């Protein structure tokens, strides 16, 4: 196929630990442990000969 | 509406349609809690103030601030590169903003453990300053702008301002803003914020170099009708005064009448990149060139917008006439010139003079017979009737716009650091708490095409061929982002 | 390798000609290059190409290249065109090699 | 001189050692032109010792030298570098950086005839081999 | 009337210099040191970020309006020079041979904070009551202080960095300045010469320029 | 239309109606092969260059040019003469520009014994740049310009442009352009051509000299000046005193306007003897310097030529000097040209001369006396006003502005009407008809044409508006 | 048409339009037998 | 075109011939002089329907020149058939334009 | 047109620049009209 | 580096019909040579 099912592509969000009270530029490399579960349903029709 | 709702969607795209480009950019945030609440003064006898031109009096407030002015917020480096290379002329027309996701931490730190828990009932306070009543801090090229690399997570910056002083001490003008005295909005975890804002009017920045230069207007095959004094005296001996009168023409072109002359001067010392060419002294701030006011010495950094260097003189740069950027983890004090991105602006020469140079020579005195014609060297030259100029150029790590002072008068208000000029710019016991969320700023794009008809190919803006550890604008091994040169926006050439 | 004579007199005013002689596999199918060195100093290029020069060398230094045999004429000698001159161009043979003249030491009598 | 080309790396090498040299490039662009070193022995004239391509996929070096010695250069980081090893007496000279005059790119190939000769050199650097 | 600016009738509450945020850095840079120490041969370059405990050499957008310095008299007579120095030692200009006052001209602060017994020569309106610019030094150099330093030449290794002051600058781009101040006994407004041109109409002595006056 | 009939007449008068001017020009152009049909590269070294501030880099082009850039085109002395007494000013309003009657002429020299024919089947490329895409060079001040008297016949000038350069090579940024590559038009003996421009907004020239000086706009005031900084000779007389300022001491009064800028130029008499011996054509002059080139500063800031009561001194470059009727090229004395001076602005503007003022120096003390200094050059200050240089009948008309983020007072410093969008440059060439092919194919380009040139009429005309 | 009548003028360009591109080219030329 | 695309192709064709010029060379006694001839006629004919020989996609010389100020010679339109050596067969074609 | 989502800037043709006694597809001083190199058409990229 | 030998057309590759040899110039698209060499290239290869 040129144009095959599309990649679906997910990730978590970020979520930031707490930020020190004194500005720095850096970016935050503190974070959250985080993970996500749910559920996924994909419904393919296949025509017959 | 809810907690279990999400309040928007993760939008960052730049669409490029006809003579518009709109540039979608958004980004994780994160905001702790600063001054514990309060509002502190802050002055320099804090910090000991032994230096004059230093001394400042001012307040640090307990908000925040969300600056997205810098180029490379709303542009990668691709679609810079689409921009530079294909156009004469940009400018920003309309801007959308919207804060979403919100959400609101609790950190509770019992014996020498922490725990970070979701507290619902919390909000978040937001309000912009359309009257422009708050000092504006945004035009001084200050950090906390959106990082470049939409996968960081980035730190709001601590908002405050300064205002008038005599030495560490306040005076009776001194004013105080106190920002809970401003109607704001307050949002929960299922709120969300979005305002949008329309750019007054401001000129095409010129995204090209000019092929001509000012000297070289003329046609290089006919002779000029005015005349110029070629010979004042005869040849070797006494009493050989005389007037001789040749055409201006092909032959001398330094001597033909022009319509024009080259922009302002304000003069700049040299530095070398080759440490050896220099002085064997501490000129940094000695040499400087200054501009004092009530008292303080300010450095001219960088000033006007003048040539870098002569043709052919690479090594060489204005002591405090560029822009200089920092490399990706450099070291805030005493770094060297490795560390360090100086720009230059080589492409104005056409129409600006050198920033080590003279603008150029007068006369002194009075010729006689007893006394021979004297000139004396112009440091500095203000604008003369018949003068053009160029800006400074603008970057992918510079600054977009700046607001125009408000004041009786100003000329060419066009900001020195480059870009937009514009005067309407875009209990004492608590918990432990932050917030964090989702922004994302949307700016349309207004371009002017390249109408050229230069017969052979342009410069461009071209990535290197060459293998290399690492690809230039992207992650390392390590997943540092960073951008290895300063970018300019002039490529494309136009006629003088 | 590419013979030069060791050195070269003149006198200020005077044309005097350098040159080098070579095999087939260098001066007869290569350009020929020619460098101007004063000692203590870095070489300087004064003529590329067989005949062509580099902008910011004065036009009295002329280079001509015939068979396998290439010359370099100075004419205006004056006394800052004394120095040592080296011939180059690129040798085919023995795995493809630049290829420096001995050097010449033009001297400025009087 | 837009042009500007600096060796490091030069010093006093008992002989069967080996030392590394490096030229830093700038004022042109690196990767499109062919860098050579050319050494001078004292009170003696100027030797080609080795030439690379912009690229740095092909290399040439001259007879006496080869084998020994072994020349690279670094595109992202402009540099010209020169590795030396088995040292021996004979190699004392000023050893010079030299840029290829002759502009080229991967539009076309590297000729070795064209892309060596130099027009802008190096100051140069002393490198002495005794015991 | 025909359509003219607002006289602004304010004293600004911050400085030309001072309007950058005091908490956070520019990510700009400047020249922190030319030599590492005491020696010989100790050139070297070094850069620091320009930040908050070293607020002069940030870059900026704006700097201040033009200058034309008058010369200092102080009240107090004694601390003045023993001589004639009114017309002489007094800022003119000369048109046509002829040798004018230059009075007030350009507006600038007529003296430094904190420094009130001194007042600018021929730079004020003297009604007697010696009027003061003080307001606008937020903007305005001072008069009787030159506009800064310029570079005079061209360092080398033979050569020491030498400046020069600048005692007149005229219009760059990028400056920004404060009219004069309007008085009870001040005047209302002044015709604008008939010209091809002039620059910034506003009267010297105050007030509103205007084209088609009373 | 056709070869048996003319394609236009003889229009060569000028009408007044009210405070609208029209004057209707009309030559006839002798325009010949210009580099045969090649554009060359013309560089320092081609001329012999040795001079740095001399240095160039540009190209020649085949291509001629139509140029009616000086007022006696338009401007007969009687015209002048009415212009200039009655009316305070003028500017330009619309320009209508006819090229008809083309004429073209085949050479067929064979050992002398020249014969010349008519070639009814050439044609003459002519194009206009409205979109001023090519180099602009008709605010130079050039020759070539419709001569200011009807009946003579000029020759087309050629047409080239200058780019960047270092010394006499060629940086990457420099352009070249191909006026070949513009759609044109093409025309036969019989085919005419013209198009139609409007002026864009500018100011009208002030032709006069102002009854009042800057200084004396006083009516012969409540503000004081401080009169006496001593009592008398002795120790410790130091003092403040203060004084009316009144009519019996008008240099000292307060004053809202000053005069206009100033860049000093030299001073040179026509009397030679009272001149230095020595040469100070070059160094004594006042340049700009751009890229390390040195430029002279001609004419520079409008200035008055000399003070009251002065006629033998003139600025060294502050002036325009024109030749006279039949002048000699190289150093040529100094009653064969006509040196202009600029004495009705003196009213606003400093003498070219002279300095601009004095500053304070330094501060005073009980040990310092009050030290001043000369103001050689004055940049803009709030508060000047200044006059524009004069427009003559042998002058420039119009320049173009420089495409720029920033310009002061465009008004162009030779005097006359500064625009973004001038008048556009008219480009015509002849097109090439070459000689018999070899009849076997060969890929290079034909290097062998026709002797061959074109003749026709021109006609200009410019619509004014008058004050 | 006409002896002294010229049958056309010259075009040489490139109007960049859109998603298309038109180009134009003019020469002159010479057929000998 | 080459830096801002990923594809092109052509879709329209125009061709225009036009300010006809025949010259006739006078060669007398060694001497050449070269007037108009204003009644002769040049032919000109497209092949639409493909029936000739198609010599254009043979990479051949004599095409427009790149620059616009350069005078180019036509070239000679001649065409191959099959053959044996320098010998015709019997199934080789003659065109005649 | 190109719709490509990189995020690195793509290699373009450019005009070198740096001093020479001519530039590049132009005339010369006897005005001919030269070519340096060819120029091929592939410097943007997409996805295998 | 080159074999000391002429094969310009002994060692080109070519195809046959109807008893002629014809040289395969340019032929089927092919890259001209692997990355990091730039001092090779096919014999009739390339447009030249």
């Amino acid at each position: 196929m040129k144009h095959p099912p599309p990649q679906i592509l997910i990730k978590n969000t970020p979520v930031p630990a707490d930020p020190p009270t004194a500005f720095n530029k850096d970016k935050l490399n503190s974070f959250i442990t985080q993970y996500s579960t749910g559920q996924v349903s994909v419904e393919i029709e296949w025509e017959l000969q | 509406d809810g907690v279990g709702s999400s309040s928007g969607n993760w939008h960052c795209d730049s669409q490029w349609l006809g003579d518009r480009v709109i540039t979608t950019s958004t980004r994780t945030w994160a905001l702790p809690t600063y001054n514990n609440h309060l509002y502190k003064q802050i002055s320099n006898s804090t910090s000991g103030g032994s230096s004059n031109d230093n001394a400042y009096f001012g307040y640090s407030t307990p908000w925040g601030y969300f600056d997205f002015n810098r180029f490379h917020c709303h542009f990668s480096p691709r679609d810079w590169q689409r921009l530079i290379n294909n156009n004469w002329g940009f400018r920003p027309k309309r801007l959308n903003f919207k804060l979403f996701n919100i959400q609101v931490k609790e950190v509770t730190d019992n014996n020498g453990v922490k725990t970070i828990a979701n507290n619902l009932t919390s909000t978040v306070q937001v309000f912009t300053d359309s009257d422009y009543q708050l000092p504006y801090v945004l035009g001084s090229a200050h950090e906390g702008c959106l990082p470049p690399f939409p996968a960081d997570v980035f730190m709001i910056p601590q908002y405050g301002y300064l205002t008038l002083n005599d030495g560490s001490q306040a005076v009776g003008r001194s004013s105080f803003y106190c920002l809970e005295y401003f109607p704001s909005q307050m949002l929960r975890t299922g709120n969300n914020f979005q305002f949008s804002y329309e750019f007054e009017n401001v000129p095409f920045h010129s995204s090209y170099a000019h092929s001509q230069s000012l000297d070289r207007l003329m046609n290089p095959l006919i002779d000029q009708y005015l005349y110029y004094l070629s010979k004042t005296i005869n040849g070797s001996g006494q009493n050989q005064q005389t007037l001789k009168f040749s055409v201006a023409g092909p032959s001398n072109m330094a001597v033909q009448g022009r319509n024009y002359i080259p922009g302002p001067s304000y003069r700049q010392q040299r530095v070398s990149t080759t440490v050896t060419q220099n002085n064997n002294s501490e000129f940094a701030w000695p040499g400087a060139s200054s501009w004092a006011l009530n008292g303080r010495n300010s450095l001219m950094n960088p000033g006007p917008a003048m040539a870098s260097h002569k043709e052919g003189e690479d090594r060489f740069f204005p002591l405090s006439g560029s822009l200089i950027f920092g490399k990706q983890g450099t070291g805030r004090d005493n770094v060297d010139a490795d560390k360090v991105m100086i720009t230059n602006e080589e492409e104005i020469k056409t129409t600006n003079p050198v920033a080590t140079e003279s603008y150029g020579q007068v006369a002194t005195n009075h010729q006689s017979a007893q006394a021979q014609a004297q000139t004396g060297w112009v440091q500095n030259q203000g604008i003369l009737p018949g003068m053009v100029w160029q800006d400074r150029d603008v970057y992918l790590q510079g600054p977009i716009w700046a607001k125009i002072p408000h004041t009786d008068g100003n000329f060419h208000p066009s900001p020195l650091m480059g870009g937009f000029g514009m005067k309407h710019p875009p209990l004492n016991s608590f918990i432990t708490q932050y917030s964090t969320g989702q922004v994302s700023v949307e700016i349309e794009w207004e371009l002017q095409k390249e109408n050229s008809k230069r017969w052979n190919p342009e410069i461009q803006y071209t990535s290197n061929y060459y293998k290399s550890n690492n690809v230039e604008f992207a992650v390392n091994t390590e997943g540092v982002y960073s951008e290895p040169r300063p970018i300019g926006t002039r490529y494309l050439t136009r006629n003088l | 390798v590419l013979t030069q004579p060791p050195s070269a007199s003149g006198t200020p005013g005077q044309r005097v000609t350098i040159s080098c002689s070579g095999s087939s596999s260098n001066i007869g199918s290569n350009y020929v290059y020619w460098y101007q060195q004063i000692p203590g100093t870095a070489p300087k290029l004064l003529i590329y190409s067989n005949n062509q020069r580099p902008s910011g060398v004065p036009d009295r230094f002329s280079g001509s290249k015939s068979g396998t045999s290439a010359s370099l004429a100075i004419s205006g000698l004056r006394s800052e065109d004394e120095a040592d001159y080296y011939c180059a161009a690129w040798d085919d043979s023995l795995s493809g090699n630049w290829v420096f003249g001995g050097g010449t030491k033009l001297t400025v009598l009087g | 001189s837009e042009v500007q080309l600096l060796e490091s790396g030069g010093g006093l090498v008992q002989p069967g050692k080996s030392l590394r040299l490096s030229c830093a490039a700038s004022g042109f662009s690196f990767s499109n032109y062919a860098m050579s070193w050319v050494r001078q022995a004292p009170g003696k004239g100027l030797e080609w010792v080795s030439g690379i391509s912009g690229s740095g996929g092909s290399t040439n070096y001259a007879e006496s030298v080869r084998g020994r010695f072994t020349i690279s250069r670094d595109n992202s980081k402009n540099t010209l570098y020169l590795e030396m090893n088995s040292l021996r007496v004979e190699d004392t000279a000023v050893y010079y950086c030299a840029k290829g005059m002759s502009y080229y790119d991967r539009s076309g190939y590297f000729w070795a005839k064209y892309h060596y000769g130099m027009d802008v050199w190096g100051q140069g650097i002393t490198v002495t081999v005794s015991s």
